[PDB]
RNA sequence: GAAAAGUACCCCGGGAGGGGAGUGAAAGAGUACCUGAAACCGUGUGCCUACAAUCCGUCAGAGCCUCCUUUUCCUCUCCGGAGGAGGGUGGUGAUGGCGUGCCUUUUGAAGAAUGAGCCUGCGAGUCAGGGACAUGUCGCAAGGUUAACCCGUGUGGGGUA
RNA sequence: AUGCCGUGGUGUAAAGCGUGGCAGUGAGACGGCGGGGGAUAAGCUCCGUACGUCGAAAGGGAAACAGCCCAGAUCGCCGGC
RNA sequence: CGCGGCACAUCCACCUUGUGGUGGGUGUGGGUAGGGGAGCGUCCCUCAUUCAGCGAAGCCACCGGGUGACCGGUGGUGGA
């Protein structure tokens, strides 16, 4: 069985054992979160209706916040003078799943 | 005519290493019951003793 | 790994590209087989590799107590010496530069099976 | 004259509106 | 990660398609496809997939009156004035396949991909075709209806 | 201290002609961007020392 | 107090001739070209990083659109029927359904034709 | 190099130069000598490249090679890891999309307008003055302040013009 | 018809006005609408226009394509309209 | 529009309740000439403190870090 979970925007297909990175959620490490779905397989079925999933929700683990790769940005344009360097660092945290 | 640029590392190599000596092939001689390898068109001069083997 | 020999020879007046255009001819070569190469090679640059190599061999043989028939030119290069500069003079006043290249010839022999 | 005349035409497009530079 | 194909994964077919009373564009816009594999969900742009095609019957294609006589097909040989030029109708009459297989060449992409992907297309004038060892599967032409 | 152009040792004249060389304009040969030339802004001496009232 | 520039000057000279690693010809061995390919690669970097977000849902749409087909649907009508449906799966999740799990994939488009209205064309 | 202790002796070589010995803490200090960058030139090696139209990169991406690790196995296992499956570094990049160098100067330059072969070093708003204007800040305040000069080893004390 | 001046209500943060410090600019281009010169020619030329864009604006469309249409890039996302 | 990070200005409440910080809303953040604000790196001097022949500077490689100029750790080479 696996289910299709949404959080941050993004949504995640994902099954009982596994590690998914997500975006950044306010809580600290080990402790327990739970969040929506989208839609649940257990084998041949989907289960297909919002009233439904509103009764489901996936259960995870927080592994900890790790952090993005590093984005440089230097914007340039070609005979100005310009130049505008930046970096970025997105955080984000190791969800895994244990419930559905 | 003069070069409007200089060519790249890759144009000059390619062009730069088709200089190269030819290989000529040595075959056996004996001579005063010594063995030698010389060109084979010295053969005769070899048997002769025209050849000097330094 | 097998036992090995190394000769120089720094300082050479020899272009280092009239070098390597004979060193690739022997490169890989027994020394026996490399030798008698370089003797009927018509080119100028023979002699000098011929000599680094018969140093390198008589190393091998002496310091190393090495037999001669074994030895294989293992690792043969021409590297670049100073450059001495000249002048020639051309048509209308002009000064053009002539170079005198020099080079460094290495040679390692080792003894193999 | 072609070059001209098939430039000048090329403004009535959809995407255009009927309007080009030059 | 969204699925990327993997060398060996690809798996191919053998498909037939008559060419009896199909218009031109119709049948190489079907053969090209094919080709390529768009079909196949597992289907990836930078990826060889795609199937085998062989077309039979090319001298069968529907061809208006008016291209025959009128549509003209040019090429140059690289020397001055060497435009040289024929019909679809001398085509037609004399390499029919060549017709079938240069519509359909257009329709691909322009790129190193379909240099390696024209190699699985075979065109035949007569109705039989010498690939009988491969069991090729007929194929007609759908369209889905929306 | 240092040396302006005009106090460094000669390069008077204008070093060759102004067109018809290829080269660049050059008018002395203590310019500041040669070897050896002036100095633009150098240190000069100075009296370092300010008038602090007495009553600070 | 004089100031020698070497110290300070070959910390930019480091870094851009670092990340030039890799470049052919004069791109990876000389600052002043690196420096003017790397403006390039990091404008092409912030172009792409944000092209690619279409170029994924281009393939996903694609995909999605061959397992419609081979289901017997149009694209059209599928993304029509599930969003009439009130199914919220996004094209990232349904591309890799129809890779993966394609029983799943045939329900979703029986669900997507189910609440597809009787006559599109009124 | 602290000191010449500047490589006796042997070997290849006409020599030059080198190899072994030896001095030295160090020859990764050998009179071409402190440290020893870059451009530039080799040699070896991993991957790619001889049907393809490339501002030379960027995003997607298979496959190889390398080194670490979770599995089922050589259980020889104290072994160590051969290999297998997964994962991760690092190198390479078959293939797909996108993509008109930098500077100056211009209404407008990828421009077939200017400048630059490359690397290294150097190369351009500074200083003087109880100057002028305006501001930030500190001292004193209906007052504020000294100039020359005098006395002090000084950066301190006097000095009302 | 529009535009312009005044006035009373309502709305709107980054409007306006006075006084100082420091400027740059004073070669504009095309497109829409109204005109002069020109042959009611010009990618021509000279004016008007609380008109636009470029200049100094990247992204999408127009095959490519400063000035046309859509739309104004704080960074990230393998989300959606 | 969604989810996350940053910054400017302003409104609403506290801590010195604008020297400046703390919490939450709201608006804003393309940019040439040009104006304003805040910073990085190099060298010299003074004061305090701390490393160095058990190895400083400089240079090289690798692994990391910051919003930027840039920084750190480890190893190698080196010798004040
Ligand atoms: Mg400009
Ligand atoms: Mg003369
Ligand atoms: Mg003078
Ligand atoms: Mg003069
Ligand atoms: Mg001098
Ligand atoms: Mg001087
Ligand atoms: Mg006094
Ligand atoms: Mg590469
Ligand atoms: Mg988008
Ligand atoms: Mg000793
Ligand atoms: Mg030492
Ligand atoms: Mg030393
Ligand atoms: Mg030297
Ligand atoms: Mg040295
Ligand atoms: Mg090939
Ligand atoms: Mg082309
Ligand atoms: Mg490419
Ligand atoms: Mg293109
Ligand atoms: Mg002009
Ligand atoms: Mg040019
Ligand atoms: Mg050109
Ligand atoms: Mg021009
Ligand atoms: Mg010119
Ligand atoms: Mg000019
Ligand atoms: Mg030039
Ligand atoms: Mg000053
Ligand atoms: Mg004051
Ligand atoms: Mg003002
Ligand atoms: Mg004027
Ligand atoms: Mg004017
Ligand atoms: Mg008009
Ligand atoms: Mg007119
Ligand atoms: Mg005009
Ligand atoms: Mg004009
Ligand atoms: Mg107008
Ligand atoms: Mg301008
Ligand atoms: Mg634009
Ligand atoms: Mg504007
Ligand atoms: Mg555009
Ligand atoms: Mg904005
Ligand atoms: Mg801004
Ligand atoms: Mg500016
Ligand atoms: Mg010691
Ligand atoms: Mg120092
Ligand atoms: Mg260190
Ligand atoms: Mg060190």
């Amino acid at each position: 069985t696996y289910a299709i979970v949404k959080t941050g925007g993004k949504q995640y297909k994902v099954a009982v054992g596994d590690v998914v990175k997500v975006e950044k959620l306010e809580s600290e490490q080990g402790e327990k979160v739970s969040l929506p779905v989208a839609l649940v397989v257990d084998g041949a079925t989907v289960t297909t209706d919002a009233k439904a999933l509103a009764k489901v929700a996936v259960t995870g683990e927080v592994l900890g916040h790790t952090k993005g790769p590093k984005i440089r940005i230097h914007k340039f344009k070609n005979k100005t003078g310009y130049h505008k360097r930046q970096g970025h660092r997105q955080q984000l945290t190791v969800l895994k799943v244990t419930g559905i | 005519a003069v070069p409007k640029r200089r060519k790249s590392r890759s144009n000059t190599r390619s062009r730069r290493s088709q200089w190269k000596a030819a290989k000529t092939e040595l075959v056996g001689v004996t001579v005063a019951g010594h063995a030698h390898k010389v060109p084979r068109r010295l053969l005769k001069a070899a048997r002769l003793g025209l050849i000097d083997f330094d | 790994e097998y036992p090995s020999a190394v000769a120089k020879a720094r300082f050479v007046r020899v272009s280092p590209r009239k070098a390597r255009r004979v060193i690739d001819l022997v490169r890989g070569r027994s020394v026996s087989d490399a030798l008698d190469i370089l003797r009927w090679a018509p080119q100028a640059a023979s002699g000098p590799v011929a000599k680094v190599i018969a140093s390198a061999a008589a190393n091998a043989q002496n310091n190393g107590g090495l037999d001669p028939a074994t030895l294989v030119v293992a690792t043969v290069y021409a590297d670049q010496g100073p450059t001495a500069k000249r002048i020639r003079p051309r048509a209308q006043g002009r000064a053009f530069r002539i170079r005198r290249r020099t080079s460094h010839i290495t040679v390692v022999v080792e003894s193999r099976p | 004259a072609k070059r001209g005349r098939k430039k000048r035409d090329r403004k009535y497009s959809k995407a255009n509106h009927g309007k080009r530079p030059n | 990660p969204t699925y990327a194909p993997k060398a060996g994964d690809t798996t191919r077919s053998w498909y037939v398609i008559d060419a009896t009373d199909v218009v031109l564009g119709r049948l190489a816009v079907a053969a090209a496809n094919l080709l390529r594999g768009k079909h196949k969900p597992t289907f990836a742009p930078n990826v060889d997939g795609g199937d085998f095609v062989i077309v039979i019957n090319a001298d069968k294609v529907a061809i208006s009156g008016d291209k025959l006589q009128h549509k003209m097909v040019y090429r140059h040989s690289g020397y001055p004035g060497g435009l040289h030029k024929r019909t679809i109708g001398e085509l037609m009459q004399r390499h029919p396949d060549r017709v079938v297989e240069k519509a359909i060449l257009g329709m691909l992409p322009k790129n190193r991909l379909s240099r390696q992907i024209q190699r699985k297309l075979r065109v035949y004038a007569g109705p039989e075709h010498p690939h009988s060892a491969q069991q090729p599967v007929p194929y007609e032409l759908k369209q889905v209806a929306q | 201290s240092t040396k302006t152009r005009g106090e460094v040792s000669g390069g008077g004249r204008k070093p060759y002609r102004q067109k018809g060389t290829g080269r660049a304009r050059q008018g002395s040969t203590r310019a500041p961007q040669f070897t050896g030339g002036g100095v633009v802004h150098g240190p000069k001496p100075r009296d370092y020392s300010q008038r602090t009232p007495k009553k600070m | 107090a004089r100031v020698k520039r070497a110290v300070n000057a070959h910390k930019k000279r480091r870094s851009i001739l670092k990340a030039s690693r890799g470049y052919r010809g004069q791109r990876s061995r000389l600052y002043r070209k690196a420096k003017e390919q790397q403006l390039h690669s990091l404008n092409y970097a912030y172009r792409d990083r944000r092209a690619r977000k279409g170029e994924f849902r281009k393939l996903w749409i694609a995909r999605i659109n061959a397992a419609a087909r081979l289901n017997d649907i149009t694209y059209n009508r599928l993304i029509q029927g599930l969003k009439a449906a009130g199914v919220e799966v996004d094209r990232k999740n349904l591309a890799d359904i129809a890779i993966s799990d394609p029983a799943a994939f045939t329900a979703l488009v029986d669900v997507a034709r189910a609440a597809l209205p009787e006559d599109v064309n009124a």
